[PDB]
RNA sequence: GUUUAUUAAAAACACAGCACUGUGCAAACACGAAAGUGGACGUAUACGGUGUGACGCCUGCCCGGUGCCGGAAGGUUAAUU
RNA sequence: CUUGAGUCUCGUAGAGGGGGGUAGAAUUCCAGGUGUAGCGGUGAAAUGCGUAGAGAUCUGGAGGAAUACCGGUGGCGAAGGCGGCCCCCUGGACGAAGACUGACGCUCAGGUGCGAAAGCGUGGGGAGCAAACAGGAUUAGAUACCCUGGUAGUCCACGCCGUAAACGAUGUCGACUUGGAGGUUGUGCCCUUGAGGCGUGGCUUCCGGAGCUAACGCGUUAAGUCGACCGCCUGGGGAGUAC
């Protein structure tokens, strides 16, 4: 995904990159790793994960 | 829990004129002046049951040394209960 | 306050009315009184035009200050009264320099108070403000529509037109209707509800209410005939076509709407 | 949860343990389930629990050699 | 008496209507037999997140000391002004008005860190210099 | 309460409430040649009109066809250049 | 009389209760800026949502439940019970000295008062989730199992009978029976050198002795030694209903 993005954005002409990350989800460092792979650095990997002040109550799943 | 200066007029007023805190009559008017408090709370808030835990305490025990009492001095008695203007 | 029936009679079992100490037990002061009466329906023509309104008591008229415009005079509050042409209680303020108006309630009436003017002095109910200088959440009793129009919005008792943003140049407010409105800050409002806060558990309880408020009753469609309402039925009532009123606009659509002159200041609307 | 707290060195690799100090724990940790008001209280408040644990493990450091497992 | 600790921060275009109001405040306190222990403006500092629109707003910190009663028409005051914002007013119990952690921090914003702006001519008009409108 | 003046006086109709919807006030709506006036000089806890019919418990599926409101990116399009 | 209990002023900790005020982030939403095709869901999936420009992302506001971590073996309440932050009203408990009264005691049918949660009538309000209901998915029952939509509901003020797993499944209050140490607090003493030690109370928690238990387990917060008085039980189903 990560260089599905990366490779099409050379033509609005961008030459640097820095990410924010927003979620507990799979792909920590190997969607990082693809971004440093399109010729970017990558200094700051910063988390903006958002904590509302316990938000709206999520989709009870399972009956137990 | 009562202001000094009101304890004081409690004091004065009620038990023997020795100026003690601990006296059948007394401990009735200290009894009452919180009475009177809680009651100024329960002018609203009729479904505040963990402090009405307390008025059921208080109230207890100025039935209990008025009964004590009338068992106790009957001068302490019948000055104390219409000095005090309680009931009616 | 509002006074509720014990149903101790048939035609009092739902009944609610309004009463205040307040309000004088002689009859009001007929000098002041300048004469409403009603017209049971019928315009210049002779016809009945609005339909199903006729009859009842003939409900007299206060001119009502709606605008409260007063540079910091004191009021006495001398009486707050019952009015039998609005759902709205109306004061006389009889300020302290030998003026009587007729005003309309606020949240307000403590006795000796000032209708004030200007920006450091108004923060309690019925003490005029530009709109900017109101808080956000604020329930606001009183809104003039345009700057001099005088106040068209929020005028039955404790109803209000409660501010939800206050930021910019303009102050939104709701309403009621389901409504919201961005309105310029330049017209005047105040802090607090419309007086007569417990209005709202009024029930009527009797069809003589609605009567002597001067509403005639008033027929299902389907149980006119076809020939006069073109919703009549045959034989059995048959609801059965779409709904219209007697005169054939869809009761239950359209949008009618042509104001053309304010509805740049309208950002939603009310919606079926 | 790759933790804001900048890695000593930038990495493409997050040293994800050396950022974290008490993040993710209680905020978003929690997914996807009816958020419940006061079970707290008698569900997590497991201290008491861990600190027998604790307390076990130093006894038996010297029961060991009192065996002559040691 | 019972000490509460009331800090506020008021929207620059709004604030030439609290300078008019804290002044009648201070005087509802020291009228009461309470007291005033510093009465400290802060200047214009930066909001974190935005309230109320503006990423910019204007502290004071009262040091109040004043009876239950007082403190009753003054909270339902603060909180419905419009030029207000926010307002946190703090416990009795272990309770500091004196000797203000922040005193260099505040100097240090009025002297040399403010805006020094039109908009904050409104705001030093609504510290300890407080100036506001005839009625 | 109202009711085919008299052979239907009721089960129809009414009504509070209940649900739907139009209307922000120079209102929606009405009639009137149109000016205009009623609604209301009230105004959303207000007003017009629809179904049901106080009150305890409620109101399941669903627009196929038939009638009606409504909303939009845009190809063309009367009248018209 | 104090040896029980009651009480004054002094000092200390906290989400005990009731009612008010108030904000923003994410979901959600408006406005605006930018921008293209999937998004979403789960064991895995399809239903759902989307080109009318979704999803996402930057900026500011909106609305309403909720207020993360802080929230701890912490602290408060009588059992249930208590958590944004604050104010308004107010209980009960913990320490400590000086003083006061002097069995004023204990228990308690009936009793008045009083709800975790949802039920529930009317007014104010309502973003997300959800019984029901659809449809997907599973194994034939969304109403076994799993998901998505989606309604009453959840939320507040007041008002009606307080139910259960009301407890270390253990009533009350009180007398008596080796203690050490942790968490953590009033407070004498200490490199307060050690959330420690010793001095003495406090809840709270680990550990085990005398004793008790069918067994786990308890053990100074008893399930020990006892005291008085109360509540309540006497085979199961059918019945927490009948009457």
């Amino acid at each position: 995904a990560a260089e599905r993005c990366a490779d099409a954005v050379k033509e609005y002409g961008i030459k640097n990159l820095e990410v924010m990350v927003k979620g507990p989800g799979p792909g920590r460092e190997s969607t990082i790793r693809a971004l440093n792979a399109a010729g970017f650095r990558i200094t700051n990997i910063t988390d903006v994960t958002p904590i509302p002040h316990n938000g709206c109550r999520p989709p009870k799943k399972r009956r137990v | 829990s009562l202001s000094t200066e009101a304890t004081a007029k409690i004091v004065s007023e009620f038990g023997r004129d020795a100026n003690d805190t601990g006296s059948t009559e007394v401990q009735v008017a200290l009894l009452t002046a919180q009475i009177n408090h809680l009651q100024g709370h329960f002018a609203e808030h009729k479904k505040d049951h963990h402090s009405r835990r307390g008025l059921l305490r208080m109230v207890s025990q100025r039935r209990k040394l008025l009964d004590y009492l009338k068992r106790k001095d009957v001068a302490r008695y019948t000055r104390l209960i219409e000095r005090l203007g309680l009931r009616r | 306050a509002v006074v509720k029936c014990k149903p101790t009679s048939p035609g009092r079992r739902h009944v609610v009315k309004v009463v205040n100490p307040e309000l004088h037990k002689g009859k009001p002061f007929a000098p002041l009184l300048e004469k409403n009466s009603k017209s049971g329906g019928r315009n210049n023509n002779g016809r009945i035009t609005t339909r199903h309104i006729g009859g009842g008591h003939k409900q007299a008229y206060r001119i009502v200050d709606f605008k409260r415009n007063k540079d910091g005079i004191p009021a006495v509050v001398e009486r707050l009264e019952y009015d039998p042409n609005r759902s709205a209680n109306i004061a006389l303020v009889l300020y302290k320099d030998g003026e009587r108006r007729y005003i309309l309630a606020p949240k307000g009436l403590k006795a000796g108070d000032q209708i004030q003017s200007g920006v450091d002095a108004a923060i309690k109910p019925g003490n005029t403000l530009p709109m900017r200088n109101i808080p956000v959440g604020s329930t606001v009793h009183n809104v003039e529509m345009k700057p001099g129009k005088g106040g068209q919005l929020a005028r039955s008792a404790g109803t209000y037109v409660q501010i939800v943003a206050r930021d910019g140049a303009y102050v939104t407010l709701r309403l009621r209707s389901g409504e919201m409105r961005k309105v310029e800050a330049d017209c005047r409002a105040t802090l607090g509800e419309v007086g007569n806060a417990e209005h709202m558990l009024r029930v009527l309880g009797k069809a003589g209410a609605a009567r002597w408020r001067g509403v005639r009753p008033t027929v299902r469609g389907t149980a006119m005939n076809p020939v006069d309402h073109p919703h009549g039925g045959g034989e059995g009532r048959n609801f059965g076509k779409h709904p219209v009123t007697p005169w054939g606009v869809q009761t239950k659509g359209k949008k009618t709407r042509s104001n053309k002159r304010t509805d740049k200041f309208i950002v939603r609307r009310r919606s079926k | 949860p790759v933790i804001k707290v900048r890695e000593n060195e930038p990495f493409d690799v997050a040293l994800r343990r050396f950022k974290r100090s008490c993040e993710k724990a209680g905020v978003l940790a929690e997914v996807r389930r009816r958020e419940f008001y006061e079970k707290p209280t008698t569900e997590r408040k497991r201290a008491k629990a861990s600190a027998v644990k604790r307390h076990a493990k130093k006894l038996a450091r010297e029961n060991a050699r009192r065996t002559r497992l040691y | 008496m019972r000490h509460y600790e009331i800090v506020f921060m008021v929207h620059p275009d709004q604030s030439e209507q609290v300078p008019g109001m804290i002044e009648r405040y201070t005087a509802a306190i020291t009228g009461a037999e309470g007291k005033i222990h510093r009465l400290e403006d802060w200047g214009r500092r930066q909001l974190a997140y935005p309230i109320n629109k503006l990423h910019k707003a204007h502290y004071v910190l009262m040091n109040v000391e004043a009876p239950q009663e007082v403190i009753d028409e003054l909270e339902t005051t603060f909180r419905f002004n419009d030029a207000v914002i926010r307002s946190m007013v703090m416990r009795t119990k272990h309770a500091v008005t004196e000797a203000s952690p922040m005193v260099k921090a505040k100097d240090e914003r009025r002297e040399r860190r403010d805006d020094f702006a039109n908009e904050t001519a409104d705001d030093a008009e609504a510290g300890d210099s407080e100036e506001e409108e005839e009625e």
